[PDB]
RNA sequence: UGCCUGGCGGCCGUAGCGCGGUGGUCCCACCUGACCCCAUGCCGAACUCAGAAGUGAAACGCCGUAGCGCCGAUGGUAGUGUGGGGUCUCCCCAUGCGAGAGUAGGGAACUGCCAGGCA
RNA sequence: UCCUCCUAAAGAGUAACGGAGGAGCACGAAGGUUGGCUAAUCCUGGUCGGACAUCAGGAGGUUAGUGCAAUGGCAUAAGCC
RNA sequence: GGUUCUCCCCGAAAGCUAUUUAGGUAGCGCCUCGUGAAUUCAUCUCCGGGGGUAGAGCACUGUUUCGGCCGAUGCAAACUGCGAAUACCGGAGAAUGUUAUCACGGGAGACACACGGCGGGUGCUAACGUCCGUCGUGAAGAGGGAAACAACCCAGACCGCCAGCUAAGGUCCCAAAGUCAUGGUUAAGUGGGAAACGAUGUGGGAAGGCGUCGGCCUGCGCGGAAGA
């Protein structure tokens, strides 16, 4: 399906283990890092879970 | 008899409800019969003014949204525990 | 309260046989007629059923309900089971007492050569 | 004017519990054994054969039953 | 293949509670007596022996009564995970999940197999 | 030394001589199994009995009980001839 | 108390069960290296779960009150005819994660943690008092902001360049940036000290009164309001 760009905006220094695992799954390593991922329900769920620190090029 | 103006709902949820309350609007629901329920939005000031008359509980309400005539009756209303403001009303089509 | 008590008392064996999941032979007794049914473990199908009312076995019986009728029903059930291959079904008394017509029917069924 | 006992469900629905596994250890009888499930003296439910676990509601009283079905 | 009756399973208040009518064709029901197989913690109470000789009393199948009871929406309400803010004891903001009760609606259930009477 | 519900934020666990007592017994029958039975509670009738020393017609179906202080589930009673 | 040369990588805890024990003894929990093994494990989506916590209700166990224990209205830690979010177990699934998962062996290290956010107990529901379950920092994390300050906010420092951008915080100078605009509030330096009472101080808002006279709510100041 259509792919989207996901970019980190805020760090995960003080975030919960679940948030850290979500960031690791997204593959974002540093603030401002951008990755390309296919749009699927699981990706949408993860991005909604960590929406407070990730921007999406819808 | 009396003319009532409302807006068709587009967003559904507690977030939309809070948006309406902040913007001085409130949602309402009309049901009754095999037809599916309709959710509408109404201004708080107009409904507060209308509620003043004692004929509200005895008169059948007429709603005109997008040029459609809907006849309903006040099945139930929701009132805040201490704030004299209206937030939701359930109506049954007659 | 008679039929309810009978059903409740039969429910004991009814549930007990369920755990072992084996075909069951049940008997319904009435002065007018006697019925015998073979029920699979699932409990929704009957392998074979016989009734004293049917003329096929009531022709040689003076009355539908009696010891002779019970013996005839037992023999018919036994031979049908033998020709169908029931493989040694268990039996339930349906809350009755195993001293009269029930005992006669059981003895008649066992006479054919069953091992229940 | 002690040591707490370990209660609760150990294996839930969908677990491939094998023969001999205890499904739940409750004080009284919270659930009743159904098919291929045995009840101990101390009101403990255990499996009798390999299979998948399920919880069902049946009966006039609407009593909860624990059952095991072939996988 | 249609109506009625009995049994074997699922469903377990959309199957229940109260009221009126109908059911003896078949089936089911009251069992009279039992000194005989059987027995009463007294009682043939239940169970077992002979049916239409006596009837549908009570029980139970069906129709209506929506009176009581149940489920049941969309919607809203109370709450909460996550980040932030405030006057920080408590509340709000963007987003996700979403109470109970009640309203519209329903139903006097439905369904699979076997035996019998009327067609 | 050990149990009984909470605080203990709907898996388990999770505090301070925490809030609470009980057991350190008993039945060798109060154990096993077969048949049948299964209320409590209240109204109405009995010489007194009125509900309360016993019996039968009802309201109601697991509110009595299950050896124990307390606790959960229990009418398929896990009770009772 | 001391334990002396340098470099690279990895990288904890101050917790859980017993003690004629409370400073210790055993193991588990946490770390490192070597070998072996499954899409093993984490995240997110869907499916099957017991929930009995929040919310509600008095049908279940109790409680105050109403007409004279009967019926009802509200309430609950040893209350649920109902019932969340959230946590947890299993099955399937696109994708990422240097296998981050598990098994064995050697080596250890630690065994008075503090503070803060979230929901409570205790405490006089006075206390910057006390103990819990979870997350973050420090312990072992440099750097920027608030005056210094560790429990506050942003942000995990391989090295170097007289490069740009940005998070929190700011744009009158000290000290780098708006003496920028839009519609207002304040007359008191309130800002820059703090809650409970009252008020001919003021801007705004919904309703009164037979041209008329007054009531209610909201934002900012005042006497209580005092640190050597």
């Amino acid at each position: 399906a259509k792919t989207i760009k996901i970019t980190q905006t805020r760090s995960a220094i003080g975030r919960l283990p679940k948030h850290k695992a979500t960031l690791l799954g997204l593959g974002l390593r540093r603030i401002g890092h951008t990755v390309e991922r296919e749009d699927t329900p699981a990706i949408r769920g993860m991005i909604n879970a960590v929406s407070f620190m990730v921007k999406v090029e819808e | 008899m009396f003319t009532i103006n409302a807006e068709v709902r587009k967003e559904q949820g507690k977030g939309a409800s809070r948006r309406l309350r902040a913007a001085n609007k409130f949602p309402a629901i009309i049901y009754g019969g095999k037809e599916a329920p309709l959710a509408i939005e109404l201004d708080h000031d107009k409904v507060m003014n209308m509620q003043a008359k004692a004929e509200f509980y005895s008169e059948v309400l007429t709603i005109v949204v997008d040029g459609k005539e809907i006849k309903v009756k006040a099945q139930d209303v929701q009132r805040h525990p201490y704030k004299p403001k209206l937030q939701h009303i359930d109506f049954v089509r007659a | 309260d008679k039929k309810s008590a009978r059903i409740r008392r039969a429910t004991r064996a009814r549930r007990k046989l369920q755990e072992l999941g084996a075909t069951r032979l049940v008997v319904h007794r009435t002065p007018r007629h006697i019925y015998a049914q073979v029920i699979a473990p699932n409990g929704s199908e009957v392998l074979v059923a016989a009734s004293t009312v049917e003329k096929a076995i009531a022709e040689q019986l003076k009355y539908t309900g009696n010891k002779d009728a019970a013996a005839a029903v037992g023999k018919a059930v036994a031979e049908r089971a033998l020709e169908k291959g029931i493989k040694d079904v268990s039996f339930d008394r349906s809350g009755f007492q195993y001293h009269g017509r029930v005992q006669a029917l059981a003895d008649a069924a066992r006479e054919a050569g069953l091992q229940f | 004017t002690s040591e707490a006992k370990r209660l609760g469900v150990k294996r839930f629905g969908g677990e491939s519990v094998l023969a001999g596994s205890i499904i739940v250890r409750q004080r009284g009888t919270k659930f009743h054994a159904g098919a291929n499930v045995g009840c101990g003296r101390d009101h403990t439910l255990f499996a009798k054969a390999d299979g998948k676990v399920k919880f069902e509601v049946k009966g006039p009283k609407n009593r909860k039953f624990i059952s095991i079905e072939a996988e």
